[PDB]
């Protein structure tokens, strides 16, 4: 045995292309549409819960994941690749930051750590790149609210609003017309739901849509009282009912 | 065309070795079914002993992973036992480290992560098996979580696996469309097993003797498999109404 | 020369949960380093941890396990259990053969119910309805053995716990100052009651020691550059 | 505390003549004030016309002789059955002994 | 670890990776070495395809390995740095243990040994570098000039050139260098070195570097103007 | 591609067979064993007249009683020589004696097949190992990259080897003197060399019991070349 | 064809070509004969020279006082395998004060050769071995193939033209097995056996190599004028 | 194509062709069988006499693991020896930790997981043997057969090698004609017959019969070779049936 | 076994070229142009972001210009993710040096270190090289203001003015035409922006498509200041130099 693939599986072609990264992006293109919109007092990330079977309980499959109390993530592409990246992202937030500084990492630096992991799968021996693009939304004290995209290459970019996957080209055009620097969080959620409807074929409701926000601190979700400085997580996943309420004002 | 030999992306963004591992899954020509009751989770699987020289008691694709968790496998037996041994080791380790029994969904996720690794690392091949984990979880209640060679997993109200999964799946879909509930509204596991066998008969259009089936049952604090005589008692009750 | 503080720490089980309490003195030898430290720590939202012995080891071990508990909670999509913290703590401590001088009372609630354990530096654990640790454990246990009963209410358990801490405060030289309390009830958020009692307030000084300005002789003044 | 060494007594004597050599030793083996054996051979024919004795701690003595005899065997294998000369044997035994410089064979060797 | 045998024999008994490393040397800028009676001169070509270059800070082609030995090269620039670093470490190691600086032959033998090692070790390619190593042995006044190549063979030379168009300048040196009477002074040696490069270089401007090494750790690099005076005098004698 | 340790359909190791082709391209080296000593001679083959030929070292001392000549990719021989020297010195340290020539040769040949995917390829050089010990007297061995070594009364390796070996076949007899061997090496080297043989493009050496291994001065060899020319003109 | 690039690849008919090519190296090797009675076991080997100036390559290697072998194929591989046997014989004596049984020696050689046929990077051994010995169950003769197959025999031959000697031994089986307490006659039978494999060349004094081991006979090799008696 | 050039590669069918090629090596080997009797198991194997020079009864093929398990295999003999060596290590470590000798089903999985592991990577070759093995433990007699893929099941009777079809047909008759069971001494006789009958696929050369058995009453649950009079009795019974 | 799938990233071609290095350089030739210009009183770094969007958050975005320490900055051309791996290693080397000697790392020593890391990937390990070319702008008290470039081969050279990325041939000709030795930072700022304006593949050069930085001794007295230009500051300098 032993891993005898100690050589790179991603290499430069004569034209300068890194084939495996391009193909990973093609897998992302086939993926279900997900989007992110940044408001003045929050960020929203959303996607479609494309249920593989009606017998499957799609609530048990989380496409939108909490990384830290103030950071959340969504993806387009290969689900299993996303799931393991979320596990690594959660751990690296502790091992390379919280266990050192006693606080959670700022959005940009966690994004940087996730990006590094994805970059290494592009160069290290005997592995393929991750077949996902990530959208990471978050808040921290000194940078405020932010939204980042991370690609299979390990490249990341900050966005005011964007979309990835299936209908991203049409969705990004839709977002360009609607976005301004004066949006409140509820306005961004409204625009998110409008944008997402265009790329969804079948049912469009709180059970088929996954949506989370980075907004105000939620002391009700903290689990304890007594420490004034601890005010609770800013990441909150919207319920099926909360989504449907906003679909009537749509 | 070495992108078809190892787990790297094709130009279409596909992993052919994963797709071919899904095809190996049906090599045994066996169909399995899982459903949930009020207090139990039942899994049934076809049993085929084509050789008379075989000891039929040793021919099985249902595994007792832990006291609480059971696992049925769709695929070749060598890969099935590979997955079974690992799942048992993982469940035992979990209990030692964290002081409580490994949940069914957590074990499924763990095995799904291990599968995901085989789809990304070139030196390891995927296992040509689909794993259906069942239990009565102390927090979530009756649970069905299924894993495949892609590293995908999800919870199910009910599920089916094998060459004729579609026929069974649609049959199950139609029943739950009528009842409008996420489980079989029945008190005893015996009747949930009877439901499972009845709907497999309807879907496949074949009759079963006691040696044509294999049954696993999960209750609170234990998973167990039924003997041929236990199954016979089930088959008699089905025929008598 | 590491900190090993004197303390009185207790844990008391009641009707619908568990309560833990502690004093607020940190010692350096015979010297009182901190007159109002916080000995009640968090492991998870509803699991809390009182610590005694080598101060650095108690804090470090509670934070490490708390970190791994959070990752475990996220991985399993489940609220963390007290027995998980207990098992992770004791296996860590046992591996180091007592060289990590952490002595803990662990207490909390989870889906399984309410729990109360103690952990010793060498890696042994105990179960109980009432427990005490620290240099004032004997003073506190004397009170617990005198007044504890079965089926305590929330308000009774807080009273018993704080009375046990007070016994340590007055009679043990290692313990003093204030009484912290944390209540963990089933179905409710855990309420941390920082400085629940403050019976040792410093009396007004007889004289102000504010010096006339210019009293201290100075050789050199210079503006320091903190900016870039 | 465990003492890895012991003293098995014994006395050996080597004398070189003009065209001969003798290596003699008593056959008594002891610990403290007890006799283990009245006849336990201590001087050994190691082949190639070489005789050897490693007196002191008998376990180390037996180990050394055994390893030297083995060295004679492998000298024949590696060097076309060449006879191991007494000077070459002596230098070889130095290396066997010094190999355990920091956990010595507790013996006084004579060949 | 990566263990793949990159340097292997072909049916005709050739090791192509070593031979292709020589082709990288053929592409490199021309380097030349000429030893006089009491000096050695190293000349190097600078391709004028790169102007806007900062010549103060740009890596110079001749490198001091110790105070008494120098190394120039033709081929891959990045590869050469690894050999230069190793040589410099070994030079100090030799001083530390032997209490004497390296001989020029010893230093050459070491560098040549490193190059050879990279031709039969797994997971590595050969150096795309040939070197000219020149200097004087400690307390010795006899000039030394050696050459190494990717295969790891090395030898002593009265005069030698490596790199692109080295065939042409070797042609020049073979008819212009007399062994019975080598360039008796620094001037004569530098002149013959500049002349040899002028067969190949193009403009005698910033395209020629010259470094003179004399006994007892006396090493100096000539400036643009000093070299320009040699370039001027050579062509004025040629107009005849 | 294909394994470095692969067998051909004929039952030969590809890489070993290919390294033998590299040795055929090497400069000629000749050895002749006599009862008065063993002579080793080599063609230097300088690529240019500016190359100082006395820096070409194709004959090398392993110990006082053992010498060695090489042919092929001569850079590969350096680690082989290093090993040989270490083995010779180490045996003396362990046994207070000289090592047998055969034992030394066997130790060198043990390196040969230590290649795979250890070194990445076989050595591309053949060695003529000559020496003296008390047990077997004057000896000459031919060490190949296959790990095989043959003892020879006389042997030629390199580009002119088959022509030289045919010549050695006719000339060698068991009563040759050291002087007769010296001239014989010079005669056969001169026959197979491209350039005209002199003291600067050829080198002689010998191993005797009394004086040990000695590389001949260019002045000493020049006299033997002149002695050769006259005796060939003598008939 | 497409399946002979390495030892880790079966062919569509279930063959291992690298092992078969290693077997081919033995067939190119010089002939060597093994045979035994109930008291003695004998090796006879035709040594091969490079040319008339060269020595004749040694074929027989001693492994212990009671055991040794002869080789045909790659000689360095025989040195590796015989060294391993020496160590195993030696381990048995040092640790257990016990002479290694010839049959157990065969099992050890089989297993060592097998590991080189199932793993990537390695190669099979390219040599055949004939092991003779005298242990607690009498005289023994083994034939080793680098496929891993080891076989206990009364007599055999390996190398080029070995079929002639093997047929002779198959005829003479009932005669030579009965040659007890007569070393010279058993060797004669072996020399006559190996003669059935000669063409153009005949057995000379530096050509022939003989080894013998028996009841009161340590493993000893005869070369040079010591075998002139049998020519 | 090219899917069959490397182990652990799934073909578009979902097949591992390298494992299927290993089966061809098994099918090329001599016939070996196993018979499960009332209180034990009987193993038998065909040993082809390639030449008169082979010493009779010396080249023993059947192997013991621990003291209660017997193993026989067809195909590449060295591969089988390698598998038994592993099995012996597995059995030793099991007994070391758990005291009790390894149960036969437990032992079966140890071999099974090991063989299966050699179908997971391209850096190893699958085993070129099918192994019939078994013995007696605390729950009684067990007979198993294990393929190159790692696949194994429990058997009433088992056969592999060149004459497996002939043997299987004979085994199937015994199962049908003896639902109550077969005695250990009967099984030895029947094993001799089946090998003699299966030798028709290898009729060119003559052969040597080798038999072993583990039986609770006949061998005290220990693996033993059938020797001398009992072996000759089985040979006579076999020779009588073919004529 | 595994050998079958090995691309062999560290081999010479028959012409004596490193395949992967050459192909990595081909990749870099499609990256946004980065320009460095060294003046007597400072250094200018100018770089073009690749075809951007109106929704890209520019003020928090960084793809071209990175700070290695207070004295040294880099402009990137190629794979941004590859560049960040090397940048972090360089930042650590600078700090290691500062801890060891209690002095800021000289520019060339840092450049040589990073270039040696790149070299290693071309000679051993069997991994693909980093698809990155750097322009190093820095200051130390030995050589003063310095410009360097390194590429995937690990080769580095010093420059007065240099470009990397797309259209380097056109850019280098334009720089060679208008550069003079006695030039000042404000003049160099103009040259850099004019060169990008002409070589760009975009229709027009605007603030949102640029990253800009200066290293000046325009820091109050005997010290050096790095200035990573803000989006509004890039917009102002574009108007000042008369490009928009
Ligand atoms: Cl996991
Ligand atoms: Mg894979």
């Amino acid at each position: 045995m032993t891993d005898r693939y100690s050589f790179s599986l991603t290499t430069f072609s004569p034209s300068g292309k890194l084939g495996q990264i391009d193909y990973a992006l093609t897998a992302v293109k086939q993926g279900v549409t997900s989007l992110g919109i940044k408001a003045t007092n929050g960020v929203v990330i959303a996607t479609e819960k494309k249920s593989s079977s009606p017998l499957a309980m799609s609530e048990t499959l989380s496409k939108v994941s909490l990384l830290t109390p103030d950071i959340g993530a969504v993806y387009s592409g290969m689900g299993p690749d996303y799931r393991v990246l979320v596990d690594k992202s959660r751990k690296v937030a502790h091992t390379s930051y919280k266990r050192i500084y006693g606080e959670y990492p700022p959005t940009k630096l966690l994004v940087s750590e996730v990006a590094k992991i994805m970059q290494e799968a592009t160069q290290s021996g005997g592995v393929r790149p991750f077949g996902v693009s990530l959208l990471i939304a978050g808040h921290d004290e000194f940078n405020g609210f932010s939204l980042y995209q991370v690609d299979p290459s390990g490249s990341y970019f900050p966005w005011k609003a964007t979309a990835i996957g299936k209908g991203s080209v049409a969705a990004k055009t839709f977002l360009e017309k609607r976005w301004n620097d004066e949006l409140e969080l509820e306005d961004a959620i409204h625009i998110a739901l409008l944008t997402l409807k265009e790329s969804v074929e079948g049912e469009f409701n709180g059970d088929t849509i996954e949506l989370a926000i980075i907004g105000d601190e939620n002391p009700d979700l903290l689990g304890y009282t007594g420490i004034p400085t601890d005010k609770g997580p800013r990441f909150r996943k919207l319920t099926s009912q909360e989504i449907n309420d906003r679909l009537e004002a749509l | 065309g070495y992108d078809r030999h190892i787990t790297i992306f094709s130009p279409e963004g596909r992993l052919y070795q994963v797709e071919y591992a899904f095809k190996a899954t049906n090599q045994t020509n066996i169909n399995s079914l899982a459903v949930r009751g009020k207090d139990c989770t039942v899994v049934i699987s076809q049993k085929k002993v084509p050789d008379k020289l075989l000891d039929p008691t040793t021919v099985s694709y249902i595994f007792c992973i832990s006291r609480t968790i059971g696992m049925v496998v769709n695929g070749p037996i060598p890969d099935a036992r590979n997955a079974a041994l690992r799942a048992k080791a993982e469940a035992a380790e979990f209990r030692y480290k964290y002081g409580y029994d490994m949940p069914c969904d957590v074990l499924a996720k763990r095995m799904a992560n291990l599968s995901q690794i085989y789809t990304q690392r070139a030196y390891m091949r995927p296992l040509g098996v689909i794993l259906t984990f069942v239990s009565v979880d102390e927090e979530l209640g009756p649970s069905i979580y299924k894993t495949d060679p892609a590293g995908y997993y999800v919870g199910y109200k009910a599920t089916a696996t094998g060459p004729k999964q579609q026929e069974i799946t649609t049959n199950l879909e139609n029943h739950f469309k009528k009842s409008k509930i996420d489980h079989i509204n029945e008190e005893s596991w015996e009747k949930v097993v009877e439901f499972a066998i009845t709907h497999m008969i309807d879907a496949l259009g074949t009759e079963f003797s006691k040696n044509d089936l294999e049954v696993g049952v999960a209750t609170k604090d234990k998973f167990f498999t039924l003997s041929a005589e236990n199954i016979e008692e089930r088959l008699v009750a089905i025929a008598e109404q | 020369k590491a900190t090993s503080t004197g303390a009185t720490i207790v844990g008391v089980k009641f009707n619908n949960g568990v309560v833990i309490a502690a004093d607020t003195r940190s010692t350096q030898g015979p010297i009182v380093a901190d007159k109002n430290c916080a000995k009640l720590h968090r492991i998870s939202p509803k699991i809390w941890c009182a610590g005694a012995g080598t101060a650095a080891d108690t804090e470090a071990v509670t934070q490490l396990i708390g970190s791994n508990i959070e990752l475990h909670s996220l991985y399993t999509s489940r609220e963390p259990r007290v027995v998980s913290a207990l098992q992770m703590l004791k296996q860590h401590l046992f591996k180091y053969q007592g060289h990590i001088g952490a002595y803990l009372i662990v207490a909390g609630v989870d889906p399984t119910g309410s729990h109360l354990f103690s952990i010793h530096a060498h890696g042994s654990t105990d179960v109980g309805y009432y427990l005490s640790l620290g240099s004032g454990s004997l003073a506190a246990m004397a009170v617990l053995e005198s007044h504890w009963k079965q089926d305590l209410t929330k308000e009774e358990a807080i009273k018993l716990a704080s009375d046990a801490i007070q016994a340590g405060i007055w009679n043990d030289l290692g313990s003093g100052s204030n009484v912290d309390v944390c209540v963990m009830e089933i179905g409710k958020d855990a309420e941390y009651l920082r400085n629940y009692l403050t019976p040792n307030v410093r009396e007004e000084k007889q004289k102000s020691y504010k010096f006339p300005r210019g009293t201290t002789a100075v050789l050199k003044e210079s503006i320091v550059n903190i900016c870039d | 505390q465990f003492n890895p060494y012991g003293d098995n007594g014994g006395t050996i004597l080597g004398i070189a003549g003009e065209d001969f050599a003798v290596l003699a030793g008593d056959t008594r083996n002891i610990t403290d004030y007890s006799i283990n054996s009245r006849y336990e051979p201590k001087v050994f024919d190691c082949g190639d016309n070489i005789v050897m004795s490693a007196n002191g701690f008998a376990a180390d003595g037996d180990a050394l002789v055994k390893r030297f005899k083995n060295s004679v065997k492998w000298y024949h294998f590696d060097h076309n059955d060449k006879k191991l000369s007494i000077n070459s044997a002596a230098r070889n035994i130095q290396h066997l002994l010094y190999g355990k410089r920091f956990f010595p064979y507790y013996v006084h060797t004579i060949i | 670890g990566y263990d793949r045998a990159l340097s292997i024999f072909s049916p005709d008994g050739h090791i192509f990776q070593v031979e292709y490393a020589l082709e990288a040397v053929k592409r490199g800028t021309c380097a030349v070495g000429v030893k006089g009676k009491n000096c050695v001169v190293l000349g190097c070509e600078r391709r004028s395809t790169l102007k806007l270059q900062d010549t103060r800070i740009t890596p110079s082609k001749v490198s001091k390995i110790d105070s008494h030995v120098v190394l120039s090269f033709s081929g891959l620039n990045a590869d050469s740095r690894i050999l230069i670093e190793k040589a410099r470490v070994e030079a100090q190691s030799h001083r530390l243990t032997l209490e004497d600086p390296v001989t020029v032959e010893y230093l050459t033998r070491y560098v040549a040994g490193v190059q050879q090692r990279y031709t039969q070790s797994g997971g590595v390619r050969p150096f795309g570098v040939s070197t000219l190593i020149a200097g004087f042995d400690p307390r010795d006044d006899e000039p030394k000039l050696y050459q190494t190549e990717p295969s790891g063979i090395y030898s002593s030379w009265s005069a030698q050139t490596i790199g692109r168009n080295s065939k042409t300048v070797r042609e020049f040196l073979e008819k212009n260098y007399d062994r019975k009477e080598p360039p008796a002074t620094v001037e004569e040696c530098v002149k013959l070195t500049v002349r040899s490069l002028l067969e190949v270089v193009q403009t005698g401007a910033k395209n020629i570097e010259i470094t003179v090494v004399k006994p007892d750790s006396d090493i100096v690099a000539l400036s643009s103007e000093e070299i320009n005076q040699y370039v001027t005098q050579i062509e004025q004698e040629k107009q005849e | 591609d294909r394994g470095v340790s692969t067998f051909s359909p004929e039952g030969r190791l590809f890489q070993v067979e290919y390294s033998l082709e590299a040795i055929k391209l090497g400069s000629t080296a000749i050895g002749i064993a006599t009862k008065e000593g063993v002579v080793l001679g080599v063609e230097k083959r300088a690529t240019s007249p500016l190359l100082e030929s006395d820096s070409i070292e194709k004959i090398v001392e392993i110990d006082r009683h053992i010498g060695c000549a090489m042919s092929g990719l001569t850079a590969d021989a350096r680690s082989m020589i290093e090993h040989a020297r270490t083995a010779a010195v180490t045996h003396n340290l362990y046994y207070d004696e000289d090592i047998n020539v055969e034992s030394l040769t066997q130790s060198v040949c043990d390196l040969a097949l230590r290649f795979g995917e250890l070194m990445s390829r076989p050595f591309g050089v053949a060695l003529l190992i000559a020496g003296h010990d008390a047990d077997d007297g004057y000896q000459l061995f031919h060490a190949e990259p296959s790990g095989t070594f043959y003892r020879y009364n006389a042997k030629a390796i390199g580009s002119g080897s088959e022509g030289a070996q045919a010549e050695l076949l006719n000339e060698w007899h068991s009563s040759l003197t050291l002087k007769e061997a010296e001239l014989l090496v010079l005669k056969i080297l001169k026959q197979v060399m491209e350039e005209k043989l002199d003291e600067n493009n050829a080198q002689l050496s010998c191993i005797t019991k009394q004086d040990g291994f000695k590389i001949y001065d260019n002045e000493k060899t020049a006299e033997l070349i002149k002695e050769l020319k006259e005796k060939e003109a003598a008939e | 064809n497409n399946y002979d690039g390495d030892t880790v690849t079966f062919s569509p008919t279930g063959r291992l070509f690298q092992v078969e090519y290693a077997l081919e190296a033995i067939k190119q090797g010089s002939v060597t004969v093994g045979l035994r009675s109930n008291t003695h076991a004998v090796l006879v080997a035709l040594k091969r020279n490079a040319d008339e100036l060269s020595s004749y390559q040694k074929k027989i290697i001693k492994c212990d006082e009671h055991m040794g072998l002869s080789l045909a194929g790659l000689a360095p591989d025989a040195r590796v395998l015989s060294n391993y046997l020496r160590q195993q014989c030696n381990y048995s004596s040092l640790v257990f004060n016990r002479k290694l049984a010839v049959e157990r020696a065969g099992h050890l050689l089989c297993d060592k050769a097998q590991k080189n046929t199932q793993s990537y990077g390695g190669r099979p051994y390219g040599v055949g071995l004939l092991i003779i010995g005298y242990d607690k169950s009498g005289a023994h003769l083994l034939e080793f193939q680098p496929s891993g197959n080891v076989t206990e025999l009364y007599g055999t031959a390996i190398g080029a033209r070995s079929q002639g000697a093997k047929t002779y031994l198959e005829r003479t089986l009932d005669t030579f097995i009965k040659i007890d307490g007569n070393p010279d006659e058993l060797i004669k039978a072996g020399v006559e056996a190996i003669s059935q494999s000669l063409r153009d060349e005949s057995l000379t004094v530096d050509n022939l190599s003989i080894a013998i081991v028996g009841k009161d006979t340590p493993f000893t090799i005869y070369d040079g004028e010591a075998v002139a008696k049998y020519i | 194509t090219g899917y069959d050039l490397s182990n652990s590669v799934f073909s578009p069918d979902g097949r591992n062709f390298q494992v299927e090629y290993a089966v061809k090596a098994v099918e090329n080997g001599t016939t070996s069988i196993g018979i499960k009797c009332n209180d034990g198991v009987v193993f038998a194997v065909e040993k082809l006499i390639t030449s008169k020079l082979l010493v009779p009864q010396k080249n023993v093929k059947i192997q013991v693991v621990d003291r209660h398990i017997g193993c026989v295999y067809s195909g590449l003999i060295p591969d089988g020896r390698h598998l038994v060596n592993r099995g012996r290590e597995e059995a030793a470590s099991f007994k070391k930790l758990y005291k009790t000798p390894i149960p036969i089903p437990a032992f079966a999985d140890r071999l099974g997981q090991y063989v299966q592991a050699h179908t997971l990577y391209n850096s190893v070759r699958p085993f070129g043997v099918s192994t019939i093995f078994g013995g007696v433990d605390k729950n009684g007699a067990h007979l198993y057969m294990l393929e190159p893929s790692g696949s194994y099941w429990g058997y009433k009777g088992a056969a592999t090698g060149k004459g497996r079809q002939s043997a299987k047909a004979e085994l199937e008759k015994l199962v049908d004609h003896h639902p109550e069971g077969l005695s250990a001494r009967e099984a030895v006789k029947q094993a001799a017959k089946i090998i003699y009958l299966a030798h028709e696929d290898n009729k060119e050369k003559d052969f040597e019969l080798e038999i072993s058995w583990c039986s609770l009453s006949e061998t005290n649950g220990l693996h033993k070779f059938v020797k001398g009079d009992l072996l000759q009795e089985a040979i006579d019974f076999a020779q009588k049936e073919i004529n | 076994g595994s050998r079958r799938y090995d691309s062999r990233t560290t081999i010479f071609s028959p012409e004596g070229r490193l395949y992967q290095v050459e192909y990595a350089l081909e990749s870099i030739s499609h990256a946004g142009t980065a320009i460095g210009i060294m003046a007597s009183d400072g250094i200018v770094l100018a770089a073009e972001r690749k075809v951007t969007s109106t929704l890209l958050e520019q003020d928090t975005s960084t793809e071209k210009l990175y700070k290695l320490n207070d004295k040294i900055a880099v402009a990137v051309a190629g794979l941004t993710a590859d560049a960040e791996i090397l940048i972090n290693t360089a930042r650590i080397h600078a700090q290691n040096y500062l801890k060891t000697y209690n002095e800021d790392i000289p520019v060339e020593i840092l450049v040589r270190r990073l270039s040696d890391i790149k070299q290693g990937y071309t000679q051993h390990g069997g991994l693909r090289p980093f698809g990155v070319s750097f322009i190093y702008a820095g200051y130390d008290d030995r050589y003063g203001y310095q410009l360097y470039t390194s590429n995937p081969s690990g080769n580095y050279t010093g420059w007065k003015a240099i470009s990397v990325g797309a259209n380097t041939s056109a850019a280098q000709t334009l720089l060679q035409m208008d550069y003079k030795d006695d030039m000042k930072v404000d003049d160099a700022i103009e040259l850099a922006l004019k060169t990008l304006s002409k070589t760009t593949d975009s229709s027009a050069l605007t603030y949102d498509r640029l990253e800009f930085a200066t290293i000046r001794k325009g820091a109050n007295d005997g010290e050096v200041y790095q200035k990573i230009f803000k989006p509004q500051e890039i917009k102002d300098i574009l108007v000042k130099t008369g490009i928009t």
